[PDB]
């Protein structure tokens, strides 16, 4: 659904680094560089933000329960 | 033959006997007719039994279900009597009989 | 089919053949974690297979100390070739293979399905035989 | 619904005591350290301290079960010298061990910091 | 005393099949003297042989040797008893069995030694005349030292 | 029968990471350190949730386990702050407990993203590392998001919310000469960072002798507990839980002698 904190096998933080991901694959950097600029250099770490998919986003699409 | 030579207990070699039998036990062996009388009808018996077997087994299938192992607990005999097989033993055969 | 239906199975019985090979030494201290586990030890830490330069014992004397009372069975392993009975090195087994089980004493060999396993004559089977059901139990979860 | 509380592996309820001491009859002057609610940080520590003790026979750890948070911890000495004794020396041993590591530590991190 | 054999031994070869176990080669060796045959199995990484250098190969049943039964138990601290130390290389087994070539009649002339030492086997072959020590379920001690 | 003095140098050090090497010591006493750093390291972390308003598309416990797992700044107040557990007050105070208010509705068109930011602690001291910014959850237009929390402390063994620190890197004998895990074929295995030897060999020859030293060490921080706060708390937590050990033993022995 949406990033999740807190890597799961190690724990380093990683919900703040979907964005800034997001914006490095759209501007320039290929999937490796946006996630070596971003200090992910266990692969663990890296398999959250490159194997995420944000349904976050899709779900927002709906109209509100109450507006 | 080879059942003859392994199962007949052949006395008369009077070397065998002092190099597997007590001592003491070869002279009551030997002497006594009856000791050899009686070890000559167990073997007897053995040599119906053996004809028996094979009867009862064509093929020649030796491998049978039985209660107890024979060969296993005469180990397990061994192992608890500390029995020295390069030492003539002491068990007169009239007694296994 | 008068055999034993349980057996030491999987994980168990990979690391039994891994552990029971002439090559594993193991020192003071994994001898002592591993002998806490047994439960029908007696207390007194067998005296190792080498001990100059340095103390080390082997797979095959602590898993001695597991089989229970004075077992005696002989077995063969998997890998045992058919030429080793018929020339020399038929009792010195140069790949350490066949099973020799003297006194409840593992003197040498290499254990495997055809010894834990549920096969006819299997070592668990002389075990569950010549000792009884309660001690064949603990047996089995001292070897687990 | 029968998953226990994440506080079993250290918090100690009513009844149970943090250690208990049984001598084993199997050997002479051995005895059976039983720790309750602790798992393997300390039972290794107290193992391996032990282990650097020339008199102490026969040193280790175990735990009985994973689900459950118990040290079984048995030690054997040599003669005139009690388990119980050896024990609360390695304990004596392992915490000036780590004072005298916190304070080495310490003093390289302050060498490390503008040195 | 409590010594059962005392030789010196020539390694003749190492892996005349091949290496089974990385950590434990078979030592064949021919003795001086004696004229013993021997083959063993030795650790190398913590005892390293290469091809031809002489040992004394020396079996005792006991490590004290001043008479007295070890009782089969490992203690770091028997020191004070002088255990036999001046070998390199010290091993510890159970003899399970004696083979020979006696066939009835006449006695055996040459014996075969088997030892286990806990899983490291070994073979004694020889005249049966200084190979009578050896008696079966029989703990028996290895002491090994190199030459120059 | 007694201490080997270990000694400690410190290669790398930074506000995330810390890279130290512990010689001279057992391998036992270098693994429960490695493990105290995961397990009994205190930390503030956010455990009591209580939402009064969640519009938000994800349901009142998934962002109550995001808002557990956010790092909270705990290097100063986590050792005078004491466990709810021994606290002489019911339920939470100030000295047991720091109190977080998050309150958020989206009024613009444009999605929200509620992060860390929007946590309002009534602390000054722990913030949630803010000194990017952690996401909780995001807000289309009209949705509303107001809730109240209380952090506690706890460490590893309770919760891995709890877990101060990142993948601690632990390795001793870099270059293979204790042979404590043998490789069928070593020339393929790539050498350690730490490796001593040359390019051309693979690995040390073996001895016999040795025994585990010079343990290399790299403990990377989440962000809560800045990487050498995290090390010196857990040598003293693992001195405590010695101590408190020595403490009851001692009681024992004077009970059943
Ligand atoms: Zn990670
Ligand atoms: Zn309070």
């Amino acid at each position: 659904m949406i990033i999740p904190v807190r890597c799961f096998t190690c724990g380093k933080i990683v919900g703040n680094k979907w964005e800034a991901y997001l914006g490095l694959l759209q501007a320039e950097y290929t999937e490796g560089d946006a996630l070596d600029a971003l200090g992910l250099k266990r692969y663990c770490c890296r398999r959250m933000l490159l194997a995420h998919v944000d349904l976050i986003e899709k779900l927002l699409n709906y109209a509100p329960l109450e507006k | 033959k080879a059942f003859e030579k392994k199962f007949r207990f052949d006395y008369t070699n009077e070397r065998a006997l002092r190099r597997t039998l007590q001592e003491d036990l070869v002279k009551d062996v030997l002497s006594n007719a009856h000791i050899q009388n009686e070890l000559e009808r167990e073997f007897e018996r053995m040599r119906e039994d053996r004809e028996v077997l094979r009867v009862i087994f064509p093929t020649g299938d030796s491998k049978v279900v039985l209660p107890c192992n024979l060969l296993r607990m005469i180990w397990n005999a061994q192992k608890i009597f500390h029995i020295n097989p390069r030492l003539p033993s002491d068990l007169h055969p009239i007694k296994v009989v | 089919s008068n055999r034993p239906v349980m057996g030491i199975v999987q994980d168990t019985l990979t690391a039994v053949r891994k552990f029971t090979k002439r090559d594993v030494f193991l020192e003071r201290g994994e001898v002592m974690n591993l002998l806490m586990f047994l439960s029908t030890w007696d207390g007194k830490v067998p005296q190792p297979a080498i001990l100059k330069p340095r103390p080390l014992w082997t797979g095959k004397q602590i898993f001695s100390l597991i089989i229970p009372g004075h077992i005696n069975c002989i077995r063969t392993h998997s890998t045992h070739p058919d030429d080793e009975d018929s020339g020399p090195y038929k009792h010195i087994s140069p790949g350490d293979t066949k099973v020799v089980v003297e006194n409840g004493e593992l003197i040498m060999g290499i254990l495997c399905k055809k010894s834990l396993g549920t096969s006819a004559g299997s070592l668990v089977h002389i075990s569950y035989l010549e000792m009884g059901h309660d001690i064949t139990r603990l047996f089995y979860s001292n070897i687990q | 619904m029968n998953a226990p509380p994440a506080f079993e592996s250290f918090l100690l309820f009513e009844g149970e005591k943090k250690i208990t001491i049984n001598k084993d009859t199997k050997v002479p002057n051995a005895c059976l350290f039983t720790i309750n609610k602790e798992d393997h940080t300390l039972g290794n520590i107290i193992k391996s301290q032990l282990l650097k003790d020339p008199q102490v026979l026969f040193a280790g750890y175990k735990v009985p079960h994973p689900l459950e948070h118990k040290i079984i911890i048995r030690v054997q000495t040599t003669p005139d010298y009690s388990p119980q004794e050896a024990f609360t020396n390695a304990i004596t041993d392992l915490i000036s061990e780590l004072s005298l590591l916190e304070e080495r530590f310490r003093v390289a991190i302050k060498d490390k910091q503008e040195g | 005393a409590g010594i059962l054999f005392e030789d010196i031994f020539d390694v003749k070869d190492i892996d005349p099949e091949g290496k089974k176990f990385d950590r434990v080669s078979r030592l064949h060796c021919e003795s001086e003297s004696f004229k013993m045959d021997l083959i063993l199995d030795v650790n190398i990484q913590i005892y390293p042989v290469d091809l031809g250098d002489k040992f004394r190969l020396v079996i005792a049943s006991t490590l004290y040797e001043d008479g007295t039964l070890d009782d089969g138990e490992y203690n770091p601290t028997d020191d004070r008893p002088s255990r036999a130390d001046q070998f390199e290389y010290v091993m510890y087994g159970k003899v399970y069995r004696i083979e020979g070539d006696e066939t009835s009649t006449e006695a055996a002339t040459r014996l075969s030694a088997y030892v286990s030492y806990g899983g490291l086997l070994m073979r004694l072959q020889g005249d049966a005349n200084n190979l009578h020590g050896f008696e079966v379920d029989s703990r028996v001690y290895l002491l090994m030292k190199k030459l120059a | 029968p007694y201490a080997n003095q270990p000694t400690v140098r410190i290669t790398e050090l930074t506000d995330e990471n810390v890279k130290f090497i512990i010689e001279n010591t057992d391998l036992a006493v270098a693994n429960s350190i490695r493990r105290v750093f995961i397990a009994e390291v205190p930390i503030i972390a956010i455990d009591w949730v209580q939402i009064d308003a969640n519009s938000s598309v994800l349901h009142d416990e998934f962002i109550a386990h995001r808002l557990g797992l956010i790092p909270l700044i705990s290097d100063d107040i986590v050792d005078k702050l004491q466990y709810s557990r021994d606290c002489t007050c019911e339920e939470f105070c100030p000295e047991c407990s720091v109190e977080f208010t998050l309150d958020v509705r989206c009024n613009e068109d444009q999605t929200r993203h509620v992060t860390s930011r929007d946590l309002i602690s009534n602390s000054p001291r722990v913030i949630p590392v803010t000194s990017d910014d952690i996401l909780i959850v995001k807000l289309r237009k009209g949705q509303e998001l107001r809730l109240r929390a209380y952090a506690k402390k706890g460490f590893g063994k309770e919760h891995a919310k709890w877990n101060p620190t990142a993948g601690v890197a632990f390795e001793y004998d870099p270059d293979n000469a204790l042979r404590h895990t043998v490789y069928p074929k070593p020339e393929e295995w790539p050498k350690s960072e730490y490796s001593e030897l040359d390019e051309d060999e693979s690995q040390a020859p073996y001895d016999p002798n040795g025994k585990p030293e010079r343990f290399y060490y790299n403990v990377e921080s989440c962000g809560s507990l800045r990487p050498e706060t995290i090390v010196l708390s857990a040598l003293s937590g693992l001195k405590k839980k010695l101590s408190d050990l020595q403490t009851q033993l001692s009681h024992e022995i004077q009970s059943d002698v």
